[PDB]
């Protein structure tokens, strides 16, 4: 946990005294050492601390950190997928908000105390703002949309971390509150109602993502999102669950038309990043419900789809890359023959759409089965609703394969050796979670 | 009375007036193309049509 | 820089001209027709709904039935 | 009828309905044995009213047919392989030369390979 | 396969041969349907005998345009998927 | 040329 | 020696998918048939020490393939006597498209990709049928389910193959989720998901509905058939494995595997399945699409008789399995045929010299179909028309089915043969190599030996029933059969023009539900997301 | 030739486009064909969803009419000559159990009543 922490705040660091022409290498080493130190964390991480496997603070409650099941997973997922958006981003100045945002993020998810995790979390705003709205490829309007939407829940957040810290006197998790109101629960629910996209809070990410350089979109894809099921296992369940059992009807409803309502907005996009995007929300849904729920399949099952979502969707968004950068195009309409004319991306491309499918040799697969069976736990109409409306992500991917299967087509794009080095670790981790190893 | 209702930039007329010519794609032609609406119809056991498939000797 | 809008018209004699075109308009179902289309359709998806509340309905009004014999027999004896 | 088919000229569009009728008993019979007196009754039935010249009797005749032919339309019109509508159309389809391969992708500047963000 | 003029002509020829008004001597490599005897719809059933020796189909619009022996030749001897 | 947004009105009007 | 048959597939998938460049188009027509071969002695072994000797068997690879909380299913097989006739015959099957794709497939590119795809579906039916836990099913439904896309859409720059595969894919997605909701149900109220302890005595009605739902997709039934007869875009070796074995019985397996049926939804569903297939396939010209009909017409046969009585399961399971050999021979020999004379069409085929073995084949294929007495599918059809006697409603549709079926078949036979030429003076021309005749070996002595071995064990016992009734079948076929090959007229043009458009249920599809699945995304997002919640 | 067939190309786009255009699909050969065949555009065999349902109208009840007997007009005592077959009771009292068994029709027996009763259960799971 320590050396985890120290190669975290070394990260940043480490740029200030670089050359300036060696940054790209020593962010790569930094990358990997955050890695090894994230893989010594898991080491020193025993089982038999069945609630926390390790807490360390440094002086304050403020600089409480801690890992748990939730937070192990994401930190772990975050490490493992960060060097993948170092190379793929070149600049210092790139590199510099990248390391930043990493960092913050990072901290974030073994912060333990509520007023710490959104310092950590909000301070990576203005970051995003600045990545998002980057002189030729970046939109303005997409920059003010998620920078509103983070401010505005995260403001919400903020006030019911101050009412349960003058209420109680403290907002560290370790300590055992519960609260019944239902102001300071909506206040944190609105905070996770925004980040992990939900009807109608969600128009914040399609036009961040578009919008965002391909490290970017890898990282809010593969561990943003991730950051709600964080707040909800750590700072939402402990303290607020009287009011997720009392408002479980209404939960069920925006989580359902989540689902429903971006399935069928999924239909009518035509550019492959609001796609994946588009797929990202609806996925989204399946994993809150499940955590909602309160039980134990449904914790287990929330969290596994998170990393099998945190695995399959920075290869799509990776894979988009790679051909926007050969072909300068995301219209479905402009690229067809993609089958002939990239038989080595085609087929990374057809087998992380079938992972996004949640095929059974994918992990997407095991964690659905596990988020139904939470849900036929609690109703069997529940799995059943979800069950049935999953054809419509077949409908919308299989139309989208099609299109770029075949035609004709004069230019030859496929990927380059870099291309194929980036994936490799993706693929591997796709493969080795499917065949059970979540 | 002024109010905000007046000033505010209702969205009650499009901004934007789709162009009127629009592209229809080639398509291969069928020289009889009518729809065939009456499951029963005198055309069936048209006279015509009995001369020239039912009766000749096959 | 943008692709030539010129046609190929090498192979016209041998598969047919491009001269016939399209007839659909390329709108959508009436707004009449699709409440009346998603109103049938989707009770016909949410079969087991209508599964769950006909045996529950019968189950509860059974129940009740039962409770207000009961109290009839409970009263006189 | 469709549209193309009406803006023909009159000897235009008989030769057309002689056509098409020619093609739909093809189509609906089942052997090649069938279609001999089936397109000489047809083109008894041409010949028959060939020389009408009243105007009226002709629209009525020529509009008649093609109601005909419209309701006859087959379901699966009897056509090659390897023209359009059939199975082996495309199945394999000739590439064109002069397509653009970008040689030895990944050693084009590999070192400063990325995204870059630009600011004022 | 690109089909020579000679092949094309002598089968195209053969074919209008079987006409039992045209004379065996009138049809020449260069003759309009009109000069043979050929009336409307008898062109019709020469165009879809030319369909039946070579394998082709004929869009109707080009069908159309074939009246004298010439042309046919020459649509034959252009279109590369006669056989 | 790129697409743009088409401005309701004239020129000289809105002016 | 049980998990060898599915090593063998499985590498000779990623040998010709993976490493194609070194082994050749050569090192694939190798690779490919001698580990079917291999598999096939496997399989054989299996056949024997199972049903015949009543061994089952059950190999735990490993534990705990999903372990969430309460939640565990491991990853198990368990040979069954259903799970060694199954494999044995999808295996031979196999084994023979896969000597047949060497002739055929050598025309095509990809000719290492095609036989790794062939591999890896043979694996995943075998993974379905040999499972022994509901999941490990599913594993292999979606399996097999995605090689079909992969193969129907094979040919990519045809617009019709690339719909075609996103049919079959959207059909499938709805009936692996009312399969889900069927597993997830029975999981939850019996425990586990182990065939042994997932036996119900009595079931509430909504799982045997999802369940059969589930099943009708595969096996594709009334309202959801409208994939198979797409189907035909792919290459023909695809068709057979997906016809004869490998889709259409996996949803008849899952309902004989499960006994949660209802009796009087699969009688009715199946007589009508059946019914509608021989119609349909009365007024189909493509050869390739008849036999696409004759296999719904036949799966609604083994989907009727499970109703009749408690041996239904047998016998469907029995005809199934007569059923994949001549149903396989009759799409290769079909394939031959197209590939001789580059026609698709039944009108422009006729009489002409070939060779002795392809006519002998497709006409004892044909004559199996048709019911001819004393061959493999006589005496499986028999079993079913003769006890579905004593339901009035199944018994009367099924034989309407049997003379149709007996009517379209004839008029095949007298058009592919019997018939004068009826394609063009051109050369063209198939020659067929030793590797094509072994096929051809291969399936009829599976039919030879289907005869002398039996499909059920209550195969021949005694139905009691008046000899008029017992021989009526016959009766039917044979006169379906003299009216066929006299070409004779049975409907109306306005009938006859219904039942080539298949019962207009694509074309109920594309106007009403697909007009409503856009509007509902139209509203979605054009009226929603992108419209009143989005900013100037 | 199945390999290098010649093929037509579809024209390049050369005027305004449809805001629905994406119910086309064009991969750039000449036929393209909508997104579900039948949803515009010809007909195969130029019959409308009218003339289909018109056809189904005339089939259905001729399709039906063997069913419906035998299901509502018939009764078990008069649907077959002979009654289920028959097992010892230690046999029969298992299979009885199996809601879609066959035995559960034995008008003879004197569980007639109970065994109807269980083959027509619970619609959906009471728990
Ligand atoms: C003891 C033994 C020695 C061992 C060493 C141990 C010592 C420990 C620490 C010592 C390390 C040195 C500290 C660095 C100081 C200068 C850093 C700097 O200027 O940044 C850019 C600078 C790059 O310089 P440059 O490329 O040459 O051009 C800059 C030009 O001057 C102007 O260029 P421009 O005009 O084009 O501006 C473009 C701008 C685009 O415009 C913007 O985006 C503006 C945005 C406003 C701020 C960003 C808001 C979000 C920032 C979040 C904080 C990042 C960490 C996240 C972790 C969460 C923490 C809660 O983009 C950027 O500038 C970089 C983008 C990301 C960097 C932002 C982070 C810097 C925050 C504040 C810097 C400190 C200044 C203090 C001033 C001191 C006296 C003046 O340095 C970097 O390499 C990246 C930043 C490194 C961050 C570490 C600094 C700590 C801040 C974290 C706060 C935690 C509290 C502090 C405790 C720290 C430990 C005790
Ligand atoms: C469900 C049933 C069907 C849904 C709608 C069906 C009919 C809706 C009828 C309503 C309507 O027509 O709205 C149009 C109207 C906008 O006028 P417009 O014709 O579109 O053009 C005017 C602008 O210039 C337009 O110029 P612009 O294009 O530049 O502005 C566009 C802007 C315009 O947008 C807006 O101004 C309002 C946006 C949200 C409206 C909130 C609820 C409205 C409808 C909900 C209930 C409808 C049932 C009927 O859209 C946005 O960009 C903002 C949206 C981004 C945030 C997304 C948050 C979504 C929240 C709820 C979504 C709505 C529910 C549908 C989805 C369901 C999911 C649960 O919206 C409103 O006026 C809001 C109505 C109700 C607002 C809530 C109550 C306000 C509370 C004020 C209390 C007073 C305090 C006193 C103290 C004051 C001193 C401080
Ligand atoms: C660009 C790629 C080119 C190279 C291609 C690579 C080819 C890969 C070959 C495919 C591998 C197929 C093997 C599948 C079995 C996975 C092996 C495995 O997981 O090892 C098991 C040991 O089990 C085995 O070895 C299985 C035997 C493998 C071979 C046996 C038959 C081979 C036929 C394939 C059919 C397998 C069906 C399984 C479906 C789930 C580990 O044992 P445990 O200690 O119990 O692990 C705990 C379990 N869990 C993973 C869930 C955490
Ligand atoms: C279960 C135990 C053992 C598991 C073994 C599974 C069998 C082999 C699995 C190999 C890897 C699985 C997925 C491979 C990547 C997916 C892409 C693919 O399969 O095909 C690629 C390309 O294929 C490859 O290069 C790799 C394939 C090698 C082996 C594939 C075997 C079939 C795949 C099995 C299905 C995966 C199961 C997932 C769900 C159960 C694209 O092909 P097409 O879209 O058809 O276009 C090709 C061009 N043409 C138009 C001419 C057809
Ligand atoms: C009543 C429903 C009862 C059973 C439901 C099962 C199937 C319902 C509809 C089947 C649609 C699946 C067919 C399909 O995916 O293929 C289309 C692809 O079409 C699409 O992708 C359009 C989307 C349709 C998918 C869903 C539309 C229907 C939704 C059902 C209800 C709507 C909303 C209800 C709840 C959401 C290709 O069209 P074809 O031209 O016919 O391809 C065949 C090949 N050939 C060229 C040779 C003819
Ligand atoms: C020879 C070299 C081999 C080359 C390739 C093989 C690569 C590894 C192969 C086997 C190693 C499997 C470990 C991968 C993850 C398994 C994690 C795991 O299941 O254990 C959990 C540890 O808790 C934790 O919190 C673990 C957190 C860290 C796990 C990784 C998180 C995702 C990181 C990126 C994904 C890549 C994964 C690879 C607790 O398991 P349990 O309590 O739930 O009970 C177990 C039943 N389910
Ligand atoms: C007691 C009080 C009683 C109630 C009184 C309420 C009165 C008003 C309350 C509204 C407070 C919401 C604050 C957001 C205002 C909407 C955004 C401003 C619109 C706008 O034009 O912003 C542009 C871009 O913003 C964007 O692109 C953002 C798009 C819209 C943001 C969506 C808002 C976040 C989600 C909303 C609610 C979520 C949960 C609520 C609990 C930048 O404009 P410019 O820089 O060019 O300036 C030039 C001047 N025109
Ligand atoms: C209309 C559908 C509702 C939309 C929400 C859908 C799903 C949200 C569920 C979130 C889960 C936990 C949140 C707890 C309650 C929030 C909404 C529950 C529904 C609700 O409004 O109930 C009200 C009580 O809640 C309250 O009194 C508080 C309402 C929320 C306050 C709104 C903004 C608060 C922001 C404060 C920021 C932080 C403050 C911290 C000091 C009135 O119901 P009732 O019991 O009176 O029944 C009388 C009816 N006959
Ligand atoms: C053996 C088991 C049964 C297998 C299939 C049985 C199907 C039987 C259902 C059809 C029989 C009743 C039909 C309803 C009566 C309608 C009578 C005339 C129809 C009519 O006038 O309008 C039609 C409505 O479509 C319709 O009629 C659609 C209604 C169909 C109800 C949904 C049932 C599923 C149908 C699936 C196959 C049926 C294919 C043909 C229906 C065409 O409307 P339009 O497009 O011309 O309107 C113009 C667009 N503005
Ligand atoms: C499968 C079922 C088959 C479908 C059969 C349906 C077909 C309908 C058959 C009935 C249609 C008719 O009679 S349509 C016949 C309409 N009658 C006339 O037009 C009279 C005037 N005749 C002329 O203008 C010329 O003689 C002309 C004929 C053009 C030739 O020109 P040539 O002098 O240069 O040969």
């Amino acid at each position: 946990m320590s050396l985890y922490l120290f190669m975290l705040f070394l990260q940043p660091l480490s740029l200030s005294f670089v050359s300036r022409s060696f940054s790209k290498i020593s962010s790569l080493m930094m990358s990997f050492a955050t890695l090894w130190s994230a893989v010594y964390m898991w080491f020193t991480s025993n089982g038999a601390n069945q609630t926390f496997y390790q807490v360390v603070s440094w002086g304050s409650d403020w600089s409480t950190f801690g890992v748990c099941y939730t937070s192990l997973y994401i930190s772990l997922l975050c490490a493992f997928i960060f060097p993948i958006c170092v190379i793929l981003v070149q600049g210092y100045r790139a590199l510099s908000i990248l390391i930043c945002i990493q960092t913050a993020v990072s901290l974030s998810i073994v912060s333990l105390h509520m007023l710490a995790f959104y310092a950590l979390f909000e301070s990576s705003l203005l970051l995003f703002f600045i990545l998002i709205g980057r002189r030729k490829y970046g939109s303005l309007s997409a920059a003010y949309n998620i920078s509103i939407y983070t401010f505005i829940s995260a403001l919400g957040f903020l006030i019911s971390a101050f009412w349960l810290n003058w209420s109680f006197g403290s907002v560290c998790a370790l300590l055992p509150n519960e609260e019944a109101n239902s102001f300071v629960a909506f206040g944190i629910f609105i905070l996770l109602w925004v980040k992990a996209p939900l009807v109608p809070f969600h128009l914040w990410l399609p036009e961040a993502h578009v919008y965002a350089p391909t490290a970017g979109s890898v990282l809010l894809a593969g561990v943003l999102l991730k950051i709600s099921i964080v707040g909800l296992h750590v700072f939402f369940l402990p303290i607020c669950a009287s009011s997720i059992v009392k408002a479980f009807p209404l939960i069920l409803s925006i989580c359902l038309g989540s689902f429903i309502f971006s399935s069928f907005s999924t239909l009518k996009q035509i550019d492959l990043k609001k796609i994946v995007a588009y797929s990202s929300i609806s996925h989204m849904a399946i994993v809150f419900l499940s955590s909602a729920t309160n039980s134990g399949l449904g914790i287990q099952g929330a969290v596994l789809y998170c990393i099998a979502h945190g695995l399959i969707s920075p290869g799509l968004f990776l894979l988009v890359g790679i051909l926007y950068k050969n072909t300068n195009t995301k219209l479905v309409f402009y690229l067809r023959g993609l089958s002939q004319q990239a038989p080595v991306w085609w087929s990374v491309w057809v087998f992380f759409m079938l992972g996004n499918l949640a095929f059974p040799l994918f992990p997407n697969f095991i964690a659905e089965v596990v988020c139904l069976s939470a849900l036929f736990k609690n109703h069997e109409l529940y799995a059943y609703a979800f069950i049935f409306f999953s054809f419509v992500g077949t409908v919308y991917s299989s139309t989208v394969l099609g299109r770029l299967k075949g035609g004709v087509s004069s230019q030859c794009v496929d990927a380059s050796r870099l291309d194929v080095i980036s994936w490799n670790p993706l693929v591997l981790a796709t493969v080795v979670t499917g065949i059970g190893y979540m | 009375v002024k109010t905000l209702a007046d000033y505010i930039h209702w969205r009650n007329k499009p901004s934007s007036i789709p162009p009127v010519d629009e592209y229809r794609p080639p398509v291969p032609l069928v020289n009889y193309d009518k729809l065939s609406t009456q499951f029963f119809s005198k055309l069936d056991n048209d006279p015509v049509i009995n001369r020239v498939l039912r009766a000749p000797k096959v | 820089n943008y692709a030539s809008l010129k046609a190929d018209t090498s192979m016209d004699h041998v598969f047919g001209d491009s001269t016939n075109k399209l007839n659909y308009d390329f709108q959508l179902m009436s707004s009449k027709e699709a409440f009346f289309w998603n109103y049938t359709l989707y009770p016909i998806v949410g079969f087991p709904i209508f599964l769950y509340l006909y045996q529950f309905n019968k189950l509860e009004n059974f129940e009740a039935e039962i409770a207000a014999a009961k109290a009839a027999k409970a009263a006189s004896e | 009828a469709s549209e193309a088919v009406l803006r023909l000229p009159h000897k235009l569009r008989v030769m057309r309905m002689y056509r098409t009728g020619l093609k739909e008993i093809v189509n609906w019979s089942y052997g090649r044995h069938e279609f001999y007196p089936r397109a000489n009754a047809l083109r008894m039935e041409f010949e028959a009213n060939k020389e009408l010249s009243d105007r009226e009797q002709i629209r009525k005749l020529v509009l008649h047919g093609e109601d005909l032919l419209a309701r006859f339309r087959h379901w699966e019109p009897t056509i090659r392989s390897e023209f359009v509508g059939g199975t082996v159309y495309g199945v394999w389809p000739q590439h064109c030369k002069d397509v653009k391969f970008v040689p030895n992708p990944a050693y084009i500047d590999e070192f400063k390979q990325g995204d870059t963000v630009l600011l004022y | 396969h690109g089909l020579d003029r000679d092949t094309v002509t002598e089968r195209v020829i053969h074919v209008a041969k079987h006409f039992e008004k045209v004379d065996p001597n009138k049809i020449t490599p260069t003759a309009t349907f009109e000069e043979l005897g050929l009336d409307s719809l008898d062109t019709v059933e020469l165009v879809m005998a030319l369909e039946e020796e070579f394998g082709l189909e004929i869009p109707d619009n080009e069908a159309d345009k074939i009246t004298t022996m010439a042309d046919a030749i020459s649509y034959v001897v252009s279109n590369p998927l006669a056989k | 040329d790129e697409p743009k947004h088409q401005i309701p009105g004239n020129a000289l009007d809105n002016w | 020696m049980f998990l060898l048959a599915v090593y063998f597939l499985f590498f000779s998938a990623i040998a010709n998918g993976f490493f194609g460049r070194y082994l050749g188009v050569r090192g694939s027509q190798l690779l490919g048939p001698s580990a079917l071969f291999l598999a096939l002695l496997c399989s054989g072994t299996i056949f024997y020490e199972v049903c015949i000797q009543g061994c089952s068997t059950n190999i735990k690879l490993f534990e705990n393939f999903v372990y969430s909380n309460e939640l565990n299913v491991s990853a198990s097989f368990l040979y069954d006597p259903l799970a060694a006739t199954m494999t044995l015959t999808v295996v031979w099957i196999s084994c023979a498209v896969h000597a047949y794709q060497n002739l055929y497939m050598r025309g095509d590119g990809s000719q290492t990709l095609f036989t790794s795809y062939l591999s890896a579906f043979t694996g995943f039916m075998l993974i379905l049928v040999a499972g022994q836990n509901l999941v490990m099913l599913f594993i292999g439904w979606e399996g097999i389910g995605v090689c079909s896309y992969l193969l129907i859409g094979y040919y990519g720059s045809r617009v019709s193959a690339v719909k075609s595969a996103n049919k079959s894919l959207i059909v499938n997605k709805i009936s692996d989720g009312f399969l889900l909701g069927s597993m997830l149900y029975l999981w939850f109220y019996t425990g586990s998901f182990s065939y042994c302890s997932l036996a119900t005595f009595q079931i509430p009605d909504v799982v045997s509905i999802l369940v059969l739902l589930g099943a009708i997709g595969k096996s594709s039934q009334l309202f959801f058939h409208v994939w198979l007869a797409d189907a035909m875009e792919g290459p023909t070796p695809v068709s057979a494995l997906i016809h004869a074995a490998t889709l259409v019985t996996a949803g008849i397996y899952v309902l004989c595997k499960l006994n949660l049926h209802s009796q009087s939804a699969v009688g009715i569903l199946g007589a009508a399945t059946a019914l509608m297939g021989g119609l349909f396939g009365l007024a189909a010209n493509d050869l390739k699409r008849v036999i696409a009909f004759s296999t719904c017409s036949q799966l609604g046969y083994m989907m009727a008789v499970l109703s009749t009585c408690d041996d239904g399961a047998d016998f469907a399971m029995g005809h199934l399995v007569s059923h994949a050999g001549f149903k396989a021979t009759l799409f290769l020999s079909a394939g031959l045929s197209i590939a001789k004379e580059n026609n698709n069409f039944l009108n422009r085929y006729g009489s002409r010299q070939g060779s002795p073995t392809l006519s002998f084949a497709t006409t004892i294929a044909s004559l199996n179909l048709l019911g001819f007495p004393e061959l493999g599918g006589f005496y499986s059809k028999e079993s079913i028309l003769n006890n579905a006697y004593i339901n009035q409603g199944v018994s009367i549709i099924l034989t309407l089915a049997t003379f149709l079926t007996a009517f379209y078949t004839s008029k095949v036979l007298a058009q592919l043969y019997l018939f004068p030429y009826g394609n063009g003076r051109q050369q063209k021309s198939f020659d067929i190599d030793a590797t094509t005749l072994i096929c051809f070996g291969l399936l009829l002595s599976e039919m030879l030996l289907r005869i002398f071995t039996g499909s059920s064990l209550s195969q021949n016992m005694t139905t009691n029933l008046p000899a008029h009734i017992k021989n009526l079948p016959f009766w039917v076929a044979l006169s379906g059969a003299l009216s066929g090959l006299a070409t004779t007229n049975l409907f109306s043009s306005n009938f006859m023009r219904f039942f080539g458009n298949r019962g207009g249920f694509d074309v109920f599809y594309a106007r009403k539900c697909s007009n409503v699945f856009y509007h509902n995304a139209y509203v979605s997002y054009t009226l929603l997301d992108r419209g009143f919640l989005k900013l100037y | 030739a199945g390999a290098g067939g010649p093929v037509k190309l579809s024209p390049p786009v050369d005027k305004p486009l449809p805001y629905n255009y994406d119910f086309w699909m064009d991969n750039g050969i000449y036929p393209g064909q909508p997104i579900y065949d039948g949803m515009f555009g010809s007909m195969v065999g130029n019959m409308s969803l009218e003339y289909m349902a018109k056809g189904w109208l005339v089939l259905l009840p001729i399709l039906s009419a063997p069913f419906v007997y035998e299901h509502c007009i018939a009764d078990d005592v008069t649907r077959n000559p002979f009654v289920p077959r028959q097992y010892p009771s230690e046999v029969r009292e298992f299979l009885a159990l199996f809601k879609n068994g066959f035995v559960l029709n034995d008008y003879s027996q004197p569980d007639y009543e109970e065994m109807k009763r269980r083959q027509s259960g619970l619609l959906t799971p009471i728990y």
